[PDB]
């Protein structure tokens, strides 16, 4: 019969502090970005405040200047604000990237995973809705988490432990 | 355009221009603009032509043809009477006839080809 | 020693309950929402063109006010589009109440039968994409079906 | 091609009233409107029709 695994990779990424630290850090940079483009509002609403006030008092050449002047401003607002904000822009791009190495790093582990334990199929449960019931006993997505928390805290050995794992590699031969 | 500059560097000068433009030389728009005074001075477009506009809406083309008749006289001095050279040829066209209206536009491009009713009569 | 069964929500959801007719009434209800966009979408456009056409014989001013006449109008209907089929309203929460109170029964139900039988796994073949072939077999559909007929 | 063909006509409409809005009167002006506007409708429809959620695509 065969043997099935699965992860929950939104339950991973909730595990991992690193990646929460770098999502809360998106979101700051986000938020400098919007009170950016809240400054450049601002100046855009004083520069046409400035022109009613005194559009009376210029000519027609002066008054094209000022608008065209106003809605350049307005064209540069646009276009940060789609550049930083839009459905393929900066933010949106650099929040798909986040989860990038956490990815290959659970891709490697599972293969690790299904090698040791001899199971034929891992499945990412959150992907989608087709795995409806899953029991739990099958889910290796807490031996993942063990995995990667024991490689972001790796450490060197000391000499003494690195002559020690020599000695103790090299004694089948 | 003194006061403007002396308001951006050496305000005194700013403020010795405004109070000469505000007593000695009281203008039309710059006096009570200075100070900030109101909308309250009549301007071309606001007087006998947003309401004219009203009158050419609402099919009233009697009193409009004497109206527009000595008001592109009256009102001569500024861009506003290429409008009203404008809303005269189309209240022509309208009551006599597409010849008219093709006068009219000739007319008006003639008298004012530097003027966005000029580029709209060349079009048409 | 690894027991694995299917079910079909849509077949449990039409059988159940009449699913099919109020779904179709909501899609029904959801198409005319979309051609009144549409029309609202049309009608922005001949104002702006009526604009577009009288400009010279405007003093500036009443440009001002159908400019923002038409703004008020686009930003109505991107309101009203956003109100009707947005993620949650007017579409979205109609359909859900159409189909959680049953789709939560049948989860209740999935569960109680994975843990009498000891199930592992349970899949989900609605989505017909995943899950080409099944073999019918392991297909407790007519199960869950009974135990939500059984409570009134 | 079908649609553009039908998008083509009602531009020609369009301008062929814009040429003639400043001539005759309303009554003429509103009938032309509708026609204008009957004619979007009927493209609304084939395109419902064509591309639409259920139907010929």
């Amino acid at each position: 019969t065969t043997r099935i695994g699965y992860i929950d990779m939104e339950y991973i990424l909730e595990n991992v502090s690193d990646y929460k630290e770098a999502k809360s850090q998106l979101e700051l940079k986000a938020q400098k970005w919007k009170q950016e483009i809240e400054a450049k509002k601002l100046n855009i609403n004083s520069l046409k405040e400035g022109l009613k006030t005194e559009k009376a008092l210029l000519t027609k050449e002066l008054i094209e200047e000022r608008e065209t002047e106003i809605k350049f401003q307005e064209n540069e607002m646009l276009d940060y604000q789609q550049k930083q904000f839009g459905a393929d822009g900066n933010l949106m791009r650099q929040k798909a990237a986040l989860a990038k190495p956490i990815q290959d790093q659970v891709f490697t582990a599972v293969q690790d995973i299904a090698e040791a334990k001899n199971y034929d199929f891992i499945f990412d449960k959150s992907s989608d809705l087709t795995m409806l019931f899953s029991n739990k006993r099958f889910d290796i997505s807490d031996q993942v988490i063990r995995i990667l928390n024991r490689t972001d805290k790796r450490e060197q050995l000391n000499k003494k432990q690195l002559k020690e794992q020599e000695a103790k590699e090299n004694r089948e031969n | 355009n003194l006061y403007k500059i002396y308001q951006i560097t050496d305000p005194a000068k700013a403020e010795k221009i405004k109070s000469d433009i505000t007593n000695n030389y009281p203008g039309s728009r710059y006096a009570q603009i200075l100070n900030n005074t109101n909308t309250d001075d009549i301007p071309s477009p606001e007087k006998e032509y947003q309401k004219w506009y009203k009158l050419f809406q609402e099919e009233k083309f009697d009193v409009v043809l004497d109206n527009i008749d000595n008001l592109i006289n009256q009102y001569s001095g500024d861009e506003i009477v290429s409008k009203f050279e404008l809303l005269k040829a189309n209240t022509l066209g309208k009551v006599n006839g597409l010849e008219a209206y093709k006068k009219g536009l000739e007319n008006v491009a003639d008298n004012y080809p530097n003027s966005d009713e000029g580029k709209n009569a060349r079009e048409i």
